[PDB]
């Protein structure tokens, strides 16, 4: 399924996951797309900071949610 | 001043924009106030 | 920071300026913290 994530100018990337897909799994993506090391990035969706071991079900992630990064300065 | 007010204001929008769509089910008014006390050279980090 | 980084992607360099001229990380720590 696809969803989005807004990166640190407010554009939208698209991601194909899985709902069993880690954070990890996530961030490793966003690393070939955006450029960023996974250990600069942290997720953020529906008011919570997401954590690398936990899976896109765990926090409620559907078909189209879009997830927010920031850059860990 | 009534001028470097209106840009410092500006950024501060967008911010708060952007806060909000993180934490949809927070009130408004209280990211504000967090904004306005939040932090911030930098860049070359 | 071009030229502290002339080789670096022109578009990672914005990106990451407008992060640290906006203090949206430490914004979210502390809206991170209400919740704690």
């Amino acid at each position: 399924m696809q969803i989005f994530v807004k990166t640190l100018t407010g554009k939208t990337i698209t991601l194909e996951v899985e709902p069993s897909d880690t954070i990890e799994n996530v961030k490793a993506k966003i690393q070939d797309k955006e450029g960023i090391p996974p250990d600069q990035q942290r997720l953020i969706f529906a008011g919570k900071q997401l954590e690398d071991g936990r899976t896109l079900s765990d926090y409620n992630i559907q078909k189209e949610s879009t997830l927010h990064l920031v850059l860990r300065l | 001043s009534s001028l470097i007010k209106k840009i410092e204001e500006n950024e501060r929008k967008d911010t708060l924009n952007t806060l909000q769509n993180m934490f949809p089910d927070m009130d408004p008014s209280l990211i504000e106030d967090v904004c306005i006390a939040a932090a911030s050279g930098p860049c070359v980090d």
